RNA sequence: AAAUAUGUAAGAAGUCCUUGUUACUUAAUUGAACGUGGACAUUUGAAUGAAGAGCUUUUAGUGGGCCAUUUUUGGUAAGCA
RNA sequence: GAAUACUGCCAGCUGGGACUGAGGACUGCGACGUAAGUCAAGGAUGCUGGCAUAAUGGUUAUAUGCCGCCCGUCUUGAAACACGGACCAAGGAGUCUAACGUCUAUGCGAGUGUUUGGGUGUAAAACCCAUACGCGUAAUGAAAGUGAACGUAGGUUGGGGC
């Protein structure tokens, strides 16, 4: 009666339940993602049958990469720069889009790509070089008694509730994205896949909104 | 020598308005201005006494005092690597009360008088402004509105 | 490369430590760094700091201005708590029974306080009776009151003390002084 | 940007109270990518109407594949282009067996030919020749003689040694 | 003391997101879509096909 | 002989570097440049407030 | 009559209700300024960030500048001014 | 009616190569297990061989590959066709003092300062001391002069601590 399997079985007890509810929540999110892609493709296929073109909602998340370097930059795109937490080469985070960050994307374009990420990106982004912003110090996540200690009291309790979080942009999406670290990706693997990056990937570059293959280019620098 | 009296380069800023020259309209007279109303300075050049000096022009500010004929206005002016308060008594003839402020007034009545409905059904209701947000998906119908294929044009000389 | 938006290596700018060889001192400081580590009041941090401020960040605090504090309402029967000098006061002439923990008492003030019926204790026996600053009223000095201070800020129209040597007619008092001799500042 | 690919794109003003269901532009555009085509699109929108891509949406964008992509076809082409000193309108023929494949030819011919770069080149229209008689240039009607045949004379093989032994030969 | 990641070592994927078994179990990442013969409108068609 | 006669250049990062602050408002500013007829009947009004409120607080 | 650049605001030092002070002001128990009491968390009133924020004292060196893009003056021009 | 390309996804499987092995009782999160337990789960272990010394390694000379202009100084700009410097040893330049500012340490504290002097002494030391004097405790005015509580030494806003 030392009282030290005592506790340890109230505390594994407590920590069965938790998972569990991860469990059962993660689950509703892998059907509420797979529905919504079907719903999509469905909209679509129908608007083509009814003789109507399918708009699909505009994209509410980015992910924002700095490709150009410290030097040399004028005051304004320096000072968005700061402010959107992206103060070295290849640091990335995601931006919630409105009007008012998407003047700052406009802002900040000749220094940065930027796009709109996947699930997929976004998942393996949070598995890989996920780490928290706690008490000022950059914590990797590596478990989830860190996120539910720090963002649970937004309802946030695993690894997959910020990244639902993050893929659905959510109510408490400000808070999520800014306990998250700058994202600190390496180089491309497969390199840049153009021969000069600073021209708009428009024009053969590489800044400016690249929207749906930031996926390809972020999976390379990961 | 250079030249650097109180009214220089001010030739154009100081003008009347195309056709809206001479007497003043009793509007300006009429306005009532209290401590604490954000007024916004823009000098009439027919009234020679109680102007403002040109780096004022278009400088919005606080009434902290009220005399005769003039207000006085705070205005923040930056010197050097700092701000400082200027005070300024200015007639009302070179003022005007701050649109901005009064919208706000009235968006403060408004938003007291939406928590005091959802006091009573709909509470949390949204009291904060938002950026224009991303548009939600839409069916575009073709009925009536078959697509016309456009292409670039030819040059032509036009002379 | 990395853009630093604030200075690197900064120094946080407060005393971590008096500066100071007292070996006296420095056990005090043991005890509250224990303290305010292992009791989560306040008031030990607060008496942790204050053991680390210098001469002229702890201002004496007079007996008087001690029996002001306890005038005030339900803080009769606290303990006051003095982080430097308790110094006598001749300009008061009654004393409550009360009792004060300080670093020093001047004689004057150790034997007036005593006198008083009270007691003069110091910062370990404050510690001992009262290790979460139970029922305590921390007094400070007026720090600003100092001589030094009355030139900080000199300038036209700043109405400070000039720093000056010989005081009276022909020191300073003329041009520059008044509008008969030039201007006023 | 010559893994050339057409799409059609679609797109309008943004619809308003006053003026429900605009008129659905459309527009047919070789490009590398989407991203591209959308660009060209709202290029070209800007510069025959006043509608930019802030006061638009684009309502579709569909890649469009050749019908018959294994069968040769005559194409004529009409391009308006900028030189160094003025604009002008040209017509070119070229025989291949897919629009995107013709305008990929179209686009190093005019670099070769007139230094004109992907920014000065503004297609007008891609239309295939519905039969021989229509076609003007020379070298493409060679080609389409009957019972075609030429030799390749002085072959050149390559070698991947760095020393051969052999004094080779050009016959083919 | 040592960053270990998921999407590989399993053992770290599995300690997160202990959903993970029920995917792979399920095979979730190679789910069968149901069949729709849904057919675009002629005027897509013609519109699509047009110049 | 001859030297540069004036120049901007570099002054706003100096004014920068330490940034651009703003006066640091109060409550209660101070009554200076107020209507001495104001701030006379101000003070007996203040005097007036405080002497029922202490009456009113016995 | 632009573009770029630029002032201000986006709330608790607030809003509302009631009634207290005055030697000012009103024809007036009208106002003005300052208040006593009372009612106002999901969002305390847009976004993003915040690296701690605010404040003080004291003192070094410097007070020959020059270059690039863009705007621009004199000059034919200049690695000119 | 199908295939295939292209694009995308898998918490699909799997082979080859390189660099790294930080930490040092246990504690955590998990996984596989009916359990006992085991594990790739809060950082390398197991097995084997040769040598046990110039073998590895250090130092040094040389060779090879690539790189490397002469320092000091004034200056916007120095390798400069700018100035000083052939070489070496020894010497060679922010000191002391009077009066001060800020800060800090110390003693005492409405006071403070023994050392002009006197007393004393193991004799330029140490120890002891009266009356004064300096600064401070009151300011202001040119000066003659006058000289700091209406009040709980005031009201209001904020304010650490209690």
């Amino acid at each position: 009666a030392e009282q030290v399997a005592a506790e340890r079985a109230a505390r594994k007890a407590a920590n069965k339940e938790k998972r569990a509810i991860i469990l059962e929540r993660n689950a509703a999110y892998q059907k509420e993602y797979e529905t919504a892609e079907r719903n999509i493709i469905q909209a679509k296929r129908d608007a083509k049958a009814a003789g109507s073109y399918y708009v699909e909602a505009q994209h509410k998340l980015v992910f924002v990469v700095r490709i150009k370097g410290i030097n040399k930059i004028p005051p304004k795109p320096r000072k968005v720069l700061q402010l959107l937490r992206l103060t070295r080469i290849n640091s990335g985070t995601f931006v919630k889009v409105t009007k008012a960050t998407l003047e700052l994307l406009k802002l900040i374009e000749p220094y940065v790509a930027y796009g709109y990420p996947s699930y997929s990106t976004i998942r393996q982004l949070v598995y890989k070089r996920g780490f928290g912003k706690i008490n000022k110090q950059r914590v990797p996540l590596s478990d989830n008694a860190i996120i539910e200690a720090n963002l649970g009291k937004y309802g946030i309790l695993s690894i997959d509730d910020l990244i639902h979080e993050i893929i659905t942009v959510g109510p408490h999406f400000k808070q999520a994205n800014n306990f998250l670290w700058p994202f600190k990706l390496s180089n491309p693997s497969g390199g840049w896949g153009v021969p000069r990056k600073f021209k708009h990937f428009i024009q053969g570059g590489s800044f400016g909104n690249r929207e749906e293959f930031i996926n390809k280019l972020v999976k390379s620098m990961n | 020598g250079k030249s650097h009296g109180y009214r220089s380069r001010t030739r154009y800023m100081f003008q009347r308005d195309f056709r809206k020259h001479g007497a003043v309209h009793l509007s300006t007279y009429l306005k009532v201005y209290k401590v604490g109303d954000i007024v916004d300075i823009k000098a009439n050049g027919s009234i020679q006494k109680g102007m403002p000096h040109k780096f004022y022009q278009g400088k919005t500010g606080v009434v902290y005092n009220v005399t005769k004929s003039s207000v006085g206005v705070i205005i923040n002016k930056m010197v050097g690597n700092r701000y400082l308060e200027k005070r300024l008594n200015l007639r009302v003839e070179h003022i005007k009360h701050s649109k901005c402020r009064q919208e706000f007034l009235e968006r403060v009545k408004a938003n007291a008088a939406k928590r005091a409905e959802a006091k009573a059904q709909g509470v949390a209701v949204q009291l904060k402004r938002q950026p224009a947000q991303p548009r939600e998906s839409r069916i575009v119908s073709t009925e009536g509105n078959v697509p016309q294929t456009l292409a670039p044009v030819p040059y032509e000389t036009f002379i | 490369g990395i853009d630093h938006t604030s200075k690197q290596h900064k120094r946080s700018g407060h005393r971590t430590a008096p500066k100071s060889d007292n070996v006296y001192l420095k056990l005090l400081v043991k005890l509250y760094t224990f303290l305010a580590r292992r009791t989560d009041a306040p008031f030990n941090k607060v008496v942790l700091k204050a053991l680390f401020l210098s001469k002229i960040n702890r201002p004496p605090v007079s007996v008087s201005r001690i029996a002001r504090a306890l005038k005030q309402e339900g803080a009769a029967n606290k303990t006051v708590v003095v982080v430097g000098t308790v110094t006598d006061d001749a300009r008061i002439f009654e004393f409550p029974k009360t009792t004060v923990a300080a670093l020093r008492f001047t004689a004057g003030a150790r034997a007036k306080i005593v006198k008083a019926g009270g007691e003069c204790i110091t910062l370990d026996q404050l510690a001992v009776r009262a290790p979460k600053g139970q029922n305590t009223l921390i007094l400070r000095g007026p720090r600003n009151s100092r001589e030094a201070v009355r030139h900080f800020g000199m300038g036209p129209h700043k109405g400070k003390a000039p720093r000056i040597l010989s005081t009276g007619r022909k020191f300073e008092r003329a041009r520059g002084r008044r509008r008969s001799k030039g201007f006023k500042v | 940007m010559a893994h050339f690919k057409e799409y059609q794109v679609i797109g309008r003003r943004l619809p308003t109270e006053s003026v429900p269901e605009p008129k659905l532009f459309r527009m047919r555009i070789f490009a590398s990518n989407e991203v591209i085509a959308k660009s060209r699109y709202w290029y070209f929108l800007q510069k025959l109407h006043k509608v930019k891509k802030a006061s638009g949406e684009i309502v579709s964008i569909n890649q469009i594949n050749e019908a018959h992509p294994t069968k040769v076809k005559n194409f004529g082409v009409w391009v308006r282009y900028d030189s160094r000193s003025g604009t002008h309108n040209m017509y070119k023929e070229i025989r291949d067996v897919s629009r995107v494949a013709a305008v990929e030819t179209l686009y190093q011919d005019m670099a070769a030919r007139h230094r004109a770069r992907f920014r000065s080149i503004h297609i007008l229209k891609v239309a295939e020749i519905e039969k021989t008689a229509d076609v003007k240039r020379q070298y493409v009607k060679q080609f389409l003689t009957k019972d075609l045949k030429f030799p390749l004379p002085h072959r050149v093989q390559k070698s991947t040694k760095t020393f051969s032994y052999k004094r080779p030969s050009t016959f083919y | 003391v040592l960053k270990k990641n998921p999407l590989k070592n399993k053992q770290v994927l599995l300690r997160l997101n202990p959903y993970a078994k029920v995917f792979a179990a399920e095979k979730l990442g190679s789910k069968k879509a149901e069949k729709t013969g849904t057919k675009p409108a002629a005027v897509f068609t013609e519109t699509l096909k047009h110049d | 002989a001859k030297s540069k006669n004036h120049t901007a250049h570099n002054q706003t990062r100096k004014a920068h570097r330490n940034g651009i602050k703003k006066p640091k408002t109060y409550k209660y500013p101070s009554l200076k440049g107020v209507d001495p007829k104001f701030r006379r009947n101000h003070k007996h009004a203040l005097h007036g407030t405080a002497k029922a409120l202490a009456a009113a607080k016995k």
